[PDB]
């Protein structure tokens, strides 16, 4: 069993080594049974994202797939409809090449403007009722009160909250 | 009585043209200190303007209002501003907007340019950025919903002066009152909000109040100023300081030189007074207090004339300068009034100090038929403790920076150079033979005296080769910082563009009359391992943050390959040199990098220089065509464009996916602080080069005076007026010729150190140098010695002028 | 013929009650081989009347001409050439170069001749030696004596080789055998080459040998031997 | 009794082959009230051996007293003290200022010995016009003969009132008169005073009126009349 994960640099790692990101330490510690592999690439778009699925899915062929995007898209500022579409055709392609869907329920920080942040939370879970995948839950709220955690930007956890992401992924 | 004496002596040539010298040597440093200072107080104040503040301190979270009521007390100014991002609404159309709040202190320093201008931060309106107006179609007086709060619009922003010149900001500006914000509610736990506090005030309070808080720093907080910025705008102000101070330490060599000449001439001269003085049997107290006397009233008459003639010299300047000068600067200080008072009298003092001992000590008579001398102090000890003093005392002045240890290797190299090269001239002149009438006058008056001759091709050789030095780094900086901002540089930004959407862009780009430059393709790959082996653990930037790999089919313009060749072929990359170096890795060498699970490795096949203060698109590693086309690819593009924005709002409707990017802002105010910059060093080169060009008069004068009597019993012997003046030509000629030969090698070792250690420069040898320098300081001393033996040789019955 | 002429030469030196008359017309008729002395006191102005007469100065007014040209009308480039030419002088401080040698100062105006340094070295030298001063080539002028310069200076008119001489005081700081050695030379100089001398001295005898004697009183020349 | 005594003097110039041997021993013997006068030829010495009688330089060896105080074991500061309170000095060239004027440069000894300036400048104009200098006191050495230059020198050695006197050549550049006048000045000033004098001239009738006179030859002195 092999775990693939596909996101931004909240598990690409954001200014550290391979190693150091939180996939990594969770392939570490599923090293016996289950391997993770890590496809996470910084700044990506939901077409860019969809460009580069088909090298991943014929790369590594996992019985799971973990796919958290839009979340920059998102943070950056798509309208609904079209992130939507886009995010809607890559759960349907991820699906269709016998690979199962993690979608990760993903809510923009408070301060980014309630309605939008509303709008784009509601999304997930009606792609995880449509699709039939579990919703793990947005963990950077666990972060949000941990400034040891992240670092000066505030948009990336430091280092130090690799471990506990890690451990939090491990639960969920 | 003695004041009968100090009259008549004013009135005296040799008298005259030595207060002449060290008036016009006082003045002109004291004038240029004043300059120097009084631009780099200019570049300090508009250089806080452009920060809007003199001190900032940013924050993540909210720090504790005590320090800041330890400000208020201290009485420094402190300002802050909340900055952060939200998802507006025009309408049903989201975007996202970069929302900025102040009080109003903003602005504390610089002015903010809104549409319409003299707009202001206030409650019940806000500001957006026109290209974010012309994206929600809004207009003045609309009310739009920012984050969970409706405001009316008062209009768009021109431009902020803090915006800060990261060329990343893709979030369009907001603006709105630091009172209104808890109107939207968006301050809530876990926002990324930033906190910049901005401290105004004088220096004394500033670095009370940075100590006081030193001790209550905290991870979360970044306080700085402007000069400890690694960015590139301060780094050249840094080389701006450095060349300033790199003037000043010029023109003082230069008055060091002259004065030194000056007081060797006026000590030689004293010697029948002093031997007369002596003969009468005065007392030693006596006769020291007159010649002491004497000296330091011409030293005092000649530093009150070069302060009255600095200062009016300074206010004619400002005056003419003024429409070319960006604003009237604030006063300097009163140092370069005590460096140059200092530099001139510990220099006479030093150079006359010797020959008072010496003919204290020897006896008239031999003074007189110019006997052999006591040996007492010979030069050979006198010499190296001058120079270890007169290092010593420039250290203590200039706290000892590298430049100056670059100088005073130069100035060396040019020493024992001029003394090899004379001690060879001399045998080969004796070896040499001549035909023709002023080329053998010239010569016989060069052997008779040789080390007159040695120290006038010295203090020639290193002035040249500090006017040579101070042109070649004014070009070259000039020539870099037109290389780094091309005038025709885009002033837009494409990036996130896909491959499928280049060719639909392509053609708007071509319908809207866009001459597009190079698409370069992005691959975001990390260097894992270097020459079989990881580089996990090693903090270095590039092997722990993620890597943009490209590759191009052209030559790069502005990356020269300086080992290797281009371009590199399968497996094969070209990498930029200092981070070769950085990362121990040589030509040949396999790097390994690993991109989209895919791993692939190269080999280091061209070195490669790149600035990072080119706006151009800058890369670590260059791979030839086919190298990366499995990898997915985004890619990255700019243009140029001022005509409307109703186009920009066309194409982000047809590419919304696309990131669009705006420097215009941050383009116009690094061009104004360039060509600033440059006005002040052009201003500053040309008043150095007249100085010196007025040194060099006052030296040639100096030899003149001295030749004087020689030229008067030739005049009086019947030579023609043609022939002292072609006898002069070719002697000033030769002299020119050999002192800039010296200087140019003397200016090579001088620039490669300082190149090599303080302005961190790739150094090259220039034969045009090596070539115009001899040739250019022959040509002026010869046409400077021609003009003062033509004013020299007018009048009527010059003999009874010899022994004067 | 008449090689110096001179008429209503008059000098006057300073300004309002520090101007001073010193001649009071002067009017002289010297021909070729003609050897003329000057006398009179100290400050009588027979150096200046010497220099102005050798055309290196102008007077307040009169007429001087110069193996028939007149100096006056012409500019310093001309009477310099003409010094150079045919003219020496020798002063009272012997006008010496500090900064040369005995033998380049002798040597010095048959180079700026455009002799060769062979043949001038050479002259210099005979010149040097027939005064007795072989032993102080190398030596400087403040390294000898006053004798030892005016017989440097007396040299270098000779190797001016002009064909007039105006020298003042040429035997002052010599002894009697020095001057008398300097005088037959110079009475030889005269008689072989034809060169007119104009020399002004205190010695009686020597002036006395001269073919013609002036006095110099208030600003005027007598004829008195 | 004997102010000036001389031992086995001697002086040399130049180092290998330019040196020169100027002096072979000189024994001397000069009590108070003496004229000596020196004769010989020019560079023989005469200028250099009375310049270090004086104490102004040092011989190559030998022992040298005056007013019974050995100069040699002196240094410069006793020397230059001696020189101010008993000895004056006339030489050659003249040393004159060329800053200052006649009456300044006769009245800067007395102004040295910190003399008030109404009286020096009232000794300075009586010695001046004795000499008939009245009518060049603004004048400049520049500006006068060298007559002028040499009285201005004398006038200045009077004016430091010393009771020994050296000269050199001190009519060389006088007529008969004034020569004649300078000669009963010192004459009557050495008798009067008592200041010994010790003149170097080639005037052999001035040598003669002195007491005793010594010929220089091959560096000894030889008693000639
Ligand atoms: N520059 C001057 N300023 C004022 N007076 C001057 C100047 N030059 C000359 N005189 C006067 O003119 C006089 C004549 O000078 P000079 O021609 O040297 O006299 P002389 O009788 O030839 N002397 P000498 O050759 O020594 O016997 C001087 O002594 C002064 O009185
Ligand atoms: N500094 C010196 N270097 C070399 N030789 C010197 C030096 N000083 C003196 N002499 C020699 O010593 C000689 C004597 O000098 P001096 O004492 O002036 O002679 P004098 O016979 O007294 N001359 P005068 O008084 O003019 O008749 C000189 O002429 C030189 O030959
Ligand atoms: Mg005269
Ligand atoms: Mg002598």
């Amino acid at each position: 069993d092999t775990l693939l994960i596909l996101g931004d640099a909240l598990s690409a790692g954001y200014r550290m080594s391979a190693s150091a990101a939180w996939p990594a330490l969770l392939n570490d510690k599923w090293q016996s049974k289950t391997s993770v592999v890590n496809a996470s690439i910084s700044g990506d778009t939901s077409q860019q994202g969809l460009a580069r699925l088909p090298a991943l899915l014929k790369q590594h062929q996992p019985r799971w797939v973990l796919v958290e995007l839009g979340g920059n898209d998102g943070l950056r500022g798509f309208q609904p409809q079209q992130t939507e579409q886009t995010l809607r055709q890559i759960l349907q392609d991820v699906k269709a090449a016998n690979a199962e869907p993690l979608l990760m329920q993903i809510r923009l920080p408070a301060n980014y403007g309630r309605r939008y942040n509303e709008a784009f939370s509601a999304i997930y879970p009606k792609l995880a009722k449509e699709f039939d995948v579990p919703l793990l839950p947005f963990f950077m709220e666990e972060v949000y009160l941990k400034p040891q955690w992240m670092q000066d930007d505030g948009i990336h956890p430091n280092r130090d909250a690799q471990p506990f992401i890690a451990d939090w992924m491990a639960k969920q | 009585m003695i004041a009968r004496w100090f009259w008549r002596e004013w009135r005296s040539p040799s008298l005259l043209i030595v207060w002449l010298a060290l008036s016009l040597a006082v003045a002109c440093v004291l004038a240029l200190g004043n300059i120097s200072d009084r631009m780099e107080k200019g570049l300090s104040q508009q250089s806080r303007e452009f920060m809007a503040g003199d001190r900032a301190l940013r924050s993540s979270r909210e720090v504790p209002q005590a320090w800041l009521e330890e400000a208020q007390k201290r009485g420094l100014k402190v300002g802050k501003q909340l900055t952060f991002a939200t998802m507006t609404f025009a309408g049903d159309t989201p975007q996202l907007a970069n929302v900025k709040a102040v009080d109003d202190i903003y602005p504390m320093y610089g002015d903010l340019q809104t549409n319409p201008p003299g707009l202001k931060p206030q409650a019940g309106s806000v500001l957006l950025a026109p290209r974010l107006m012309a994206l929600l179609n809004l207009k003045t007086g609309d009310t739009i919903d920012v984050g969970d709060a409706t405001l009316r619009i008062a209009g768009e922003v021109i431009q902020e002066p803090d915006s800060g010149f990261n060329p990343f900001q893709m979030a369009p500006r907001l603006m709105m009152n630091l009172a209104d914000v808890d109107k939207t509610g968006a301050v809530q736990p876990g926002s990324r909000v930033t906190w910049r506090y901005k401290f105004g005030g004088n220096e004394n309070q500033l670095d009370g109040y940075e100590k006081w808080l030193l001790p209550q720093l905290k991870p979360e907080q970044r306080w700085y100023g402007l000069e400890q910025d690694e960015g590139a705008l301060g780094r050249s102000m840094e080389r701006s300081q450095q060349f300033l101070l790199l003037s000043a330490l010029l023109t003082l060599l230069l008055a060091v030189a002259a004065v030194a000449v000056a007081m060797n001439h006026y000590c030689r001269s004293r010697y029948d007074l002093v031997a007369i003085l002596k003969t009468l049997g005065a007392g030693r107290a006596q006769l020291r207090k007159l010649i002491v006397g004497q000296w330091l009233m011409v030293l005092t008459l000649s530093a009150v004339t070069g302060g009255a003639i600095g200062l009016l010299f300074e206010n004619v300047l400002m005056v003419l300068l003024k429409p070319v000068l960006p604003a009237a600067l604030p006063p300097a200080s009163l140092w370069p009034w005590l460096w140059a008072l200092g530099t001139m009298t510990v220099i006479s003092l030093l150079v006359g100090l010797r020959p008072y001992r010496l003919l204290l000590a020897t006896q008239p008579l031999r003074v007189l038929r110019n006997d052999v001398v006591a040996n007492v102090w010979p030069l050979k000890f006198y010499l190296p403790i001058v120079s270890v003093v007169v290092v010593l005392l420039l250290a203590g002045l200039m706290g000892g920076s590298m430049l100056l240890w670059a100088v005073l290797a130069g100035a060396v190299v040019l020493a024992l150079l001029c003394g090899v090269l004379g001690w060879m001239l001399l045998n080969v002149l004796r070896r040499m033979t001549l035909k023709s009438l002023p080329l053998r006058l010239a010569v016989s008056r060069l052997l008779r005296q040789p080390w007159s001759t040695l120290s006038q091709l010295s203090a020639f050789s290193l002035s040249f080769m500090l006017l040579a030095l101070l042109l070649v780094l004014r070009g070259d900086l000039l020539d870099r910082w037109q290389q780094q901002l091309p005038p025709e540089s885009p002033n837009y930004f494409l990036i996130n563009i896909a491959t499928e959407q280049v060719a639909p862009l392509k053609a708007f780009l071509a319908e809207h009359q866009i001459v597009p430059e190079s698409f370069y393709p992005v691959v975001r790959a990390r260097l894992t391992a270097i020459n079989d082996k990881p580089t996990e653990g090693n903090e270095d930037e590039a092997l722990n943050r993620e890597l943009n790999l490209t590759w191009q089919n052209t030559r790069p313009d502005h990356n020269p390959i300086v080992a290797g060749n281009w371009p590199p072929k399968a497996d094969e990359v070209s990498m930029e040199e200092g981070l070769a170096k950085r990362l121990n890795v040589a030509l040949g060498d396999t790097v390994t990098f690993m991109g989209d699970t895919q791993e692939f490795r190269a080999k280091v096949t061209s070195l490669r220089k790149v600035d990072w203060e080119s706006l151009r698109p800058n890369f670590y590693f260059i791979f030839p065509e086919g190298a990366l086309d499995g990898q997915p690819q985004s890619w990255l593009t700019s243009f140029r464009w001022e005509n409307g924005n109703g186009m920009l709002t066309q194409l982000n409707r047809q590419f919304p996916t696309i990131s669009l990017l705006d420097i215009g802002a941050i383009l116009k105010q690094v061009g104004q602080v360039l060509e600033q910059v440059s006005r002040a060093l052009e201003v500053m080169v040309v008043l150095v080069t007249a100085c010196g060009m007025l040194l060099l008069l006052a030296q040639v004068q100096v030899g003149m005076r001295q030749r004087h009597q020689e030229l008067v019993v030739w005049r009086t012997l019947g030579a023609g007026k043609k022939l002292l003046r072609t006898t002069l030509w070719c002697e000033f000629a030769m002299l020119g010729f050999v002192s800039g030969l010296v200087a140019a090698i003397g200016a090579e070792t001088a620039l490669a150190v300082l190149q090599a250690k303080v302005f961190d420069f790739p150094w090259e040898p220039d034969w045009r140098l090596w070539i115009v320098l001899p040739c250019s300081g022959a040509l002026l001393l010869s046409l400077f010695g021609g003009w003062l033996g033509a004013r020299l040789v007018k009048g009527k019955a010059l003999f009874r002028q010899f022994a004067g | 013929e008449n090689i110096v002429e001179v008429h209503h030469l008059k000098k006057s030196v300073g300004q309002g009650e520090h101007e001073l008359s010193i001649l009071t017309g002067v009017e002289l008729v010297v021909k070729r081989g003609e050897t003329i002395a000057l006398v009179g006191e100290s400050g009588s102005g027979k150096s200046t009347l010497l220099a102005i007469l050798a055309g290196l100065d102008d007077g307040s007014s009169g007429e001087v001409s110069l193996v028939g040209q007149p100096l006056h009308n012409m500019d310093e480039e001309a009477r310099a050439k003409l010094r150079a030419k045919h003219v020496g002088f020798v002063f009272q401080s012997f006008m010496l170069i500090p900064t040369l040698n005995a033998l380049e100062n002798v040597e010095l105006p048959a180079l700026l001749r455009g002799e060769s340094s062979a043949e001038s070295r050479n002259g210099a030298k005979a010149l040097l030696e027939q005064l007795g001063l072989g032993k102080r080539l190398d030596h400087l002028p403040a390294q000898l004596s006053g004798g030892e310069q005016q017989r440097v200076a007396l040299a270098r008119a000779f190797n001016g080789r002009p064909d007039v001489l105006f020298a003042d005081e040429p035997t002052g700081n010599l002894d009697r055998q020095t001057g008398d050695k300097i005088a037959d030379l110079l009475f030889s100089l005269n008689r072989e080459h034809g060169t007119t001398l104009i020399m002004v001295t205190h010695d009686l005898q020597l002036a006395a040998r001269c073919d013609r004697c002036l006095r110099l009183v208030n600003g005027q020349l007598q004829e008195e031997a």
